[PDB]
């Protein structure tokens, strides 16, 4: 981030919110990520794969 | 510590005292509330002096 | 936010950019590993000029933004808390895994399927080190043994001119604040500190707590033979705060009344001092000419200007507590001790008290003298993997013998145990073999010797000459066969040496991405 | 991106050829100056331009200049060192040093490793130093060799410098300084007077520990039995070092009343300073006129104006003692003097001490047109007497002018007969840079270096050990006829120093420079 | 050879640098030079054949010329003539030696020869000089008045000349002290009257008017060198100044070197105030707390006499005290009457203090210059090694002097100094350049003379600068 | 004397570069192996010669290796001679060819 620390992990979900990508389409994607995880909370990986 | 402190001016020696011991007495108040209580356990996220 | 101007670095030209990166760090290390390594100029950001050979102190003072070579210097905040000493050892271990991990990668095979024959070669070479290691007092515990391993260590730095007698002290240091058979030794009861002057030979050991500080007064009593210590926060005098007393006084009519009123004052904290039973009075500020004449009558000596820290430190070395004011004295508070001394410096004003157990105690502080303060700061060094290597001795007295004779004997076994594994990390095994070479290469390199010609001519020797492991020589001595040189590093050194390195070649194969945002 | 915005580290092969050339220019720098016809160098500060002069003292060149290289720095510290302490041989550290890294530059292009060479270098320092051993030639009576040799050497020293015209006159005072004092090679005890007026012959000496600072305006100009006591406070008025106190003054009466307090305060100390005993009485602050009259009517000498190096020198001449604090009376130690007059040298009043407790000290009185003459006239003589003070402690002399230098490089070259491969070529090396100094000196007199140098190999090859450049007829002579020889002391501190200057620079392969602030 | 280290680069350009500052005002040599014009920053335009106000107004940067400029200083506080004579000889010798080094011989080797020539310039122009008696004032007369009708006034020069003589005459013991203090002797000058009016007083004469104290005049003075609430102030300011006067009373200090103007006039005090320092060091060697009466100075009468002319000036006779010293009262109509009647006297000073220093007197014209080139090539011939070449180097450059003189006054600078080295081969100094009639005339006929000082420090301090420029390695910038 | 030493030096260094390119070529150390032979030859063992079979210094005498006088002072003297010419000629004029 901008503060200079580094995050290192395989997990779909936290790897989605750190990115914010501006382009409209790639937000519908990060935003059903989020459903997911109130619905079951895991599998937001294959969802988005 | 950083948070709680006590600091007054005065001219009077005597009063150096009662300031000395009434920085010490905030302390000594903190203390006895959780005696007051009869808390056994006290668990604290800031760091607890000597 | 922030998308743009993002620096991304992804695929395999990711990988190989991350190796190239580590071999910087690496191949900066790999000059100064051994005992002839060469030194390191290093220029502070104030201005400041230091030159060592720490491999740990190199990694403190390097400044690297790639984020990978963070990764490396983190590894030395591990490692020196157990060797210490060949902590560049691994850092050129480290490199040497990714060096040959590059050609891998050209074959097409997968990070992790890498990773995974590391692993598995790493378990057979930390097993093989079990075979070959000796004891030393295994089952009897003697310090004869114990004083000659500490007195090569020491042949590395700057103090190999004393390091006979600086051997015998971190033997009875680190005996006396714990037992061997606790096999518990803790760094923190440990302190060493060192002045200007003298010489390294004036290495003296001191059972308690020291800090540089003189007495109230120059007359007062110099020993102490009983053991009461009064460690306050205040000085004894009629109260004055932290910063300035500023007292009001307007005519004569004031003076003598508040003079009165200190007068009273004057008795009465100096006649508590017996009251209380205590002798040495601890203050953390001085004392007023009037206030060190009642104690010359009282035969009362005291300390002035005591420091913040100083004051914990002597309350935990002397069994006392801190006393914010003389109203909650009480005999339980009092600090026990042998003896207390001041002891001075040549000319030098400085006095520093010295507080001695006279007995075992739980803590101990080495002082050092010298004529430079570097190479003092490079004698506190000297000491601190010192006490590693007799820790390691404590923990596990089993040694295998080094000089490179542990790195080589290694790869013989890996490179046999590579053909009984039908599976593409077969190449990972025998990549791992040439990796270990590459320690007990740096070695013959850094002396001034043909690497590659002494690095076979060894493997042959312990082939055919003998099955016991022979090391190279780095000192230009007799002949090889350390273990009459008593070169020797310990087998829990040799065990952290490749753990940590597979621990790091492991994390930056498997990261095949590194992220941040630019300044926009 | 490892080492940016600010933060700079040389490699392997930049740092190799920045450490050396680093300090290469430093040696290449100061190295017209060796000898005594030495070139000059001007000095010019940017911005300012009255930091103008010209001066050929190497160790003046080396403490103006500024130096951003920590190669370079490390042979500039090693410098000053030999200049504060031995007070000899600065120039010939720093061009000795500079020419072992010369050499050890062109044997790493050889593929040589630093660290075969330091062992080659190490071996060749012990068999130069027994060289100086051998050919060392002291005496221990015959107290005339032994004073003719320190003429030599003070004429020695005082050569390239502003003094070397009428050396001739101060060789005579310099030894004749060091010969009254017999002893212990302190120097506090030989004070140095500097007066304007007069040309440089006309300098003095004076043998009683003549004084350069006048005291009082009406004093005893003779006294009896003088009881030195020393003090450190103002005599002058109230506040002294002390400043943020005022004082209410509301008419002239108020005034009178504080000259009136000061009278009173400057009584009480008088009181104090009268229960010693004392016949005389010194301070570093200046004394008024009134208490000044409390101590002329007691008898008591008043000295004022005095310094931080007077306290120190007027208690070991006088045999007394500093006594910052004259409160508790007879509780410190008095000086013994026998006699203390006033003399006049250069239009001035000084003090002129007799018989005082261990009495060989002396003072020389230099006599020059401005102060900067007199300034350099100091340092020329002060240096001086650093190395005829270290004469005393060891009466070992060894001949100058290329006849040691090129002995020791003799010895080095007959060690390279008997020696394994790498070291062979690396003491080669240390033995060529000891030949560089008599070959630098011949360079700045205009004579033939390749001719004079060379001559001197086939001289020391066979027999013919005192054999040396002689730069007055400009050929090779006996430099024991000659007169020129230089302590022992001296040439072994500048073959160790150089040699431990040039072995960090071979132990140091790269160079990290942090980011500065 | 190879020469990759060129340190003589750095001696290349210092002789450039140096050359350059001798080549400009070599046009400006003697009375017949070409005037320069010097346009200052600010647009203003002046014209002067002075080359040593030229030399001020260079604004020289190169530290080389520098010393050039500093070498024009040190000739006029010792001999003050020939200023830019100095510069031209100092300027052929730098020139000359860039043939040397060229040839490959070292300047240590070219400084010390420049030496021994030097000992044997002087012995040449001793012996060929005349010697004079200091104590016969008709030489010092003829002397000065000859050498400043080639000044600016010519005029007024046989008036100003016996006043400098018997100012000198006064303060030196004539035919006995060979040291003569210029700065003994004050000049001032004032608007109004005319330069036939002079007044040498044996005493002081300064500036200063006595106003607004009305004493106006003190006999046998010791001279030195130092709403209630409201009103008790004023009469506390009275206190504070009248304690100081107090002190200076008990001492008998009748006469103070700086409400206070009426307290001393009641104690019959002349009030003396803004003074200069140089003033001061005049009246220093003719005559709170730490003020006493041994510092004090002693006079006679002390009085303040307008004249119409000379404007207001304090006369005091008299001052009894161990010393010797004159002053000059000058008068003129204008500015530009009195500023080159004071300038025409401090040449006149200069050349007799060089005459008492020195007693002897050498013929003009260029001659000193060409007999010295004679005698120093034959004296090359006997001397041997590189000392040879150098010395002959240092003869030849003494032609620049005469070459110059004969090219401001129209005639062949080539032929010119050919046809007199051969007079003063088989002749004596005597044969020159007469600038006056325009051709080679005897200048021992012409009365064209100046002192023995004046040539030997041009040789001397010029010399000790060359030796000076040739020893330089290099320059270091330091910070 | 003086000039004549610096002269005779670069022709006693010219001759051991030979054994040195020797070495060279085998692919051995010349540094090492060059260095031993002057420290060998400098007090006694006049015979001491380079083994290029087993790579180390033995004695020639021992080991069969020799070569003829006629040759070795034929090379010696050729050598000097030729190296004389090129070394006096500063100066070399050349015509137009035909």
């Amino acid at each position: 981030d901008g503060r200079g620390k580094a995050t290192i992990s395989n997990d779909g979900a936290t790897i989605l919110k750190l990115l914010d990508v501006v382009h409209p389409a790639a937000k519908t994607l990060v935003d059903i990520a989020k459903s997911q995880d109130a619905e079951v909370g895991d599998g937001t990986t294959s969802v988005t794969l | 510590a950083e948070k709680d402190n006590a600091e007054i001016r005065v001219h009077t020696v005597e009063d150096y005292q009662a300031i000395v011991d009434a920085e010490w007495n905030i302390l000594y108040d903190k203390l006895e509330k959780i005696h007051h209580s009869g808390a056994k356990v006290v668990s604290s996220k800031l760091p607890i002096g000597d | 936010k922030d998308q743009d101007r993002k620096s991304r670095l992804m695929g395999l030209e990711a990988l190989k950019s991350h190796i190239m990166a580590a071999k910087a760090v690496a191949n900066t290390m790999r000059t100064s590993l051994g005992p002839n390594g060469l030194d390191k100029m290093m220029v502070d950001k104030d201005g400041d000029v230091t030159v060592t050979n720490d491999g740990a102190t190199i990694l403190s003072m390097m400044d690297v933004d790639h984020q990978i070579a963070k990764l490396m210097v983190e590894l030395s905040k591990s490692q020196d808390d157990e060797i210490g000493d060949g902590t560049t050892g691994v850092v050129v271990l480290a490199g040497a895994l990714l060096e040959e991990a590059e050609q891998l990668l050209d074959r097409g095979i997968h990070p992790i399927r890498i990773a995974d024959g590391y692993e598995q070669a790493a378990r057979v070479a930390i097993e093989h080190l079990d075979k070959i290691s000796d004891s030393v007092l295994v089952d009897i515990k003697d310090t004869e043994p114990l004083i000659q391993t500490a007195k090569t260590t020491l042949g590395s730095k700057v103090v190999n001119s004393c390091h006979r007698q600086m051997a015998e002290i971190a033997v009875n240091a680190v005996l006396t604040v714990a037992d061997m058979e606790r096999r518990d030794v803790d760094f923190e009861l440990i302190k060493v500190e060192g002045k200007v002057g003298g010489r390294l030979e004036d290495t003296k050991l001191i059972k308690g707590v020291i800090v540089d500080k003189d007495f109230s007064h120059p007359q007062m009593p110099k020993k102490v033979e009983d053991a009461k210590i009064a460690i306050l926060t205040c000085p004894f005098e009629p109260p004055k705060p932290k910063t300035k007393h500023k007292l009001d006084v307007t005519s004569v009519e004031d003076y003598k009344a508040l003079q009165k009123y200190e007068k009273e004052k004057f008795e009465e904290m100096i006649q508590q001092i017996k009251e209380t039973g205590a002798n040495l009075a601890i203050c953390q500020w001085g004392f007023d000419d009037e206030a060190n004449h009642l104690l010359l009558q009282n035969n009362l000596p005291a300390v002035r200007w005591v420091g913040g820290p100083e004051i914990e430190l002597i309350a935990i070395a002397t069994g006392g507590r801190i006393v914010p004011r003389f109203s909650e004295l009480t005999a339980e508070k009092l600090g026990f001790a042998g003896l207390v001394q001041e002891i001075s410096f040549g000319t030098t004003k400085d006095k520093m008290l010295v507080i001695e157990q006279c007995k075992n105690s739980r803590a101990v502080t080495i002082f050092i003298r010298g004529g430079n303060k570097m190479i003092i700061e490079e004698a506190k060094r000297s000491l601190h993997d010192a006490l590693c290597v007799i820790r390691n001795l404590i923990r596990d007295n089993r040694v295998v013998y080094g000089g490179g004779a542990a790195e080589i004997s290694c790869a013989l076994a890996v490179s046999q145990e590579a053909d009984k594994c039908p599976t593409l990390e077969q190449y990972a095994m025998r990549a791992f073999a040439d990796a270990l070479e590459v320690i007990p290469m740096a070695l013959s390199e850094n002396s001034g010797m043909n690497p590659i010609q002494t690095m076979t001519e060894v493997r042959a020797r312990q082939v055919k000459e003998m099955n016991p492991a022979l090391g190279i020589d780095c000192l230009h001595k007799g002949t090889n066969d350390m273990k009459q040189q008593h070169v020797i590093e310990t087998l829990i050194g040799k065990k952290q040496q490749i753990s940590l390195a597979t621990q790091m070649v492991r994390m930056i194969l498997k990261i095949d991405d590194i992220r941040k945002p630019g300044e926009s | 991106n490892i080492f940016k915005a600010g933060a700079d580290e040389e490699r392997a092969e930049t740092a190799r050829l920045t450490s050396f050339i680093g300090a290469i220019a430093i040696g290449d720098l100061v190295k017209s100056t060796l000898g005594p016809k030495g070139m000059d160098k001007i000095l010019l500060s940017s911005g300012r331009d009255a930091s103008l002069m010209v001066t050929n003292d190497g160790a003046t060149i080396l403490k103006n200049i500024g130096v951003d290289n920590p190669a370079a720095k490390v042979l500039v510290d090693m410098s000053r060192v030999q200049d504060d302490e031995v007070g000899d041989g600065t120039t010939s550290v720093t061009v000795l040093a500079a020419e072992l890294l010369r050499e050890a530059e062109s044997l790493i292009a050889k593929k040589i490793h630093p660290q075969t060479i330091i062992a080659g270098w190490r071996e060749a320092t012990k068999a130069a130093r027994e060289a100086l051993l051998s050919s060392a030639v002291d005496h221990g009576s015959d107290e005339v060799k032994f004073r003719q040799d320190l003429m030599n050497i003070a004429g020695t020293t005082l050569s390239s410098k502003l003094l070397t015209h009428h050396k001739d006159h101060f060789t005579k005072l310099a030894v004749e300084a060091v010969l009254r004092l017999k002893g212990s090679g302190n120097l506090e005890a030989i004070h140095i007077i500097k007066k304007l007026g007069g040309s440089l012959a006309d300098s003095y000496l004076d043998e009683g520990f003549l004084l350069d600072k006048k005291i009082g305006v009406n004093q005893p100009k003779r006294i009896e039995n003088a009881k030195i006591l020393i003090a450190n406070t103002g005599m002058d008025t109230d506040k002294i070092k002390i400043f943020g106190s005022r004082v209410r003054v509301d008419s002239t009466a108020k005034v009178a009343e504080i000259e009136h307090a000061e009278k009173e305060k400057m009584k009480e100390k008088v009181e104090r300073i009268l229960k010693h005993g004392i016949n005389c009485f010194i301070n570093r602050q200046l004394i008024y006129n009134y208490p000044e009259q409390l101590f002329g009517a007691a008898g008591v000498m008043a000295i004022e104006h005095a310094d931080f190096a007077g306290v120190e020198r007027l208690a070991l001449v006088t045999g007394g003692e500093i006594a910052s604090t004259f409160d508790h009376p007879e509780l410190v130690k008095l000086g013994s003097c026998k006699l203390i007059e006033e003399v006049m040298i250069g239009e001035d009043k000084l003090i002129h001490f007799s018989g005082v407790a261990l009495g060989e000290a002396c003072t020389i009185v230099l006599r020059g047109a401005t102060q900067q003459i007199l300034d350099e006239a100091e340092r020329s003589l002060h240096d001086a007497l650093c190395v005829l003070a270290q004469t005393v402690k060891d009466s070992r002399t060894v001949y100058g002018g290329g006849c040691s230098e090129m002995l020791m490089a003799h010895a080095v070259t007959q060690l390279a007969n008997r020696t394994p491969g790498k070291e062979a070529v690396a003491m080669e090396s240390y033995a060529k840079a000891l030949r560089m100094l008599p070959t630098i000196i011949a360079d700045n007199a205009g004579y033939d270096s390749a001719d004079l140098v060379a001559q001197l190999r086939a001289a020391h090859s066979e027999g013919n050990t005192t054999a040396g450049l002689d730069m007055r007829e400009g050929t090779i002579g006996d430099m024991a006829i000659l007169g020129i020889t230089e302590s022992f002391q001296v040439k072994r501190q500048v073959l160790l120093s150089a040699a431990e200057a040039a072995e960090v620079i071979l132990r140091v392969d790269n160079i990290i420079k942090a980011a500065p602030r | 050879y190879q020469d990759r280290d060129k340190p003589a680069q750095i001696r290349f350009s210092n002789i450039s640098a140096a050359k350059a500052v001798a080549d400009a005002i070599r046009t400006s040599l003697g009375p017949k030079g070409m005037d320069k014009m010097i346009q200052d920053g600010k647009g203003d335009v002046t014209i002067t054949n002075d080359g040593a106000t030229i030399l001020k107004q260079m604004q020289v940067l190169h530290p080389a010329a520098r010393m050039l400029v500093e070498l024009s200083k040190a000739q006029d506080i010792e001999a003050g003539d020939g200023t830019t004579s100095v510069v031209i000889i100092a300027g052929s010798l730098l020139d000359s030696c860039t043939k040397l080094l060229q040839k490959g011989i070292h300047p240590t080797i070219i400084s010390e020869s420049f030496q021994k020539a030097l000992e044997k310039g002087i012995e040449i122009l001793t012996d060929m000089s005349r010697p004079v008696e200091l104590s016969d004032r008709e030489t010092l007369l003829n002397s000065a008045t000859t050498s400043l009708n080639s000044k600016v006034v010519s005029q007024y020069s046989s008036l100003l000349s016996p006043m400098s003589v018997n100012a000198v005459m006064k303060v030196i013991d004539p035919a006995t002290a060979t040291s003569v203090d210029l700065r003994d002797i004050k000049i001032v000058k004032k608007l109004g009257g005319t330069i036939d009016d002079c007044e040498l007083v044996e005493g002081l004469v300064l500036t200063q008017k006595v106003s607004n104290s009305g004493i106006t005049r003190v006999e046998k003075a010791k001279i030195g060198l130092i709403y209630a609430q409201m009103d008790r102030v004023l009469r506390e300011e009275r206190a504070y100044i009248l304690n100081l006067v107090k002190q200076i009373k008990k001492t008998g200090c009748n006469v103070l070197l700086i409400l206070a103007l009426h307290f001393l006039n009641k104690m019959k005090i002349m009030v003396i105030k803004d003074i200069e320092r140089e003033d001061i060091e005049f009246i220093c060697k003719t005559i709170i707390d730490q003020f006493t009466a041994d510092m004090l100075g002693s006079a006679e009468l002390a009085e303040e006499v307008n004249l119409n002319g000379s404007g207001k000036l304090l006369k005091i006779t008299g001052c009894a005290s161990p010393g010797k010293t004159v002053t000059i009262v000058v008068r003129g109509s204008n500015k530009l009457v009195i500023e080159e009647a004071e300038r025409s006297i401090h040449d006149a000073l200069c050349v007799i203090r060089c005459l008492v220093k020195k007693r002897a007197l050498i013929a003009g014209g260029g001659a000193p210059e060409i007999e010295l080139a004679l005698r120093l090539t034959e004296y090359s011939r006997t001397l041997s090694g590189m000392e040879s070449y150098c010395v002959r180097a240092f003869a030849d450059a003494m032609e620049v002097i005469p070459s110059t003189l004969a090219e401001n006054a129209g005639l062949n600078p080539i032929s010119t100094v050919t046809e007199l080295r051969n007079r003063h081969a088989q002749g004596e100094k005597t044969a020159g350049i007469n600038v006056r009639k325009g051709g080679i005339s005897n200048i021992l006929e012409e009365l064209v003379v100046q002192p023995l000082l004046v040539s030997v420090s041009a040789l001397t301090l010029a010399t000790e600068t060359v030796r000076s420029i040739l020893k330089i390695d290099d320059v270091v910038n330091t910070r």
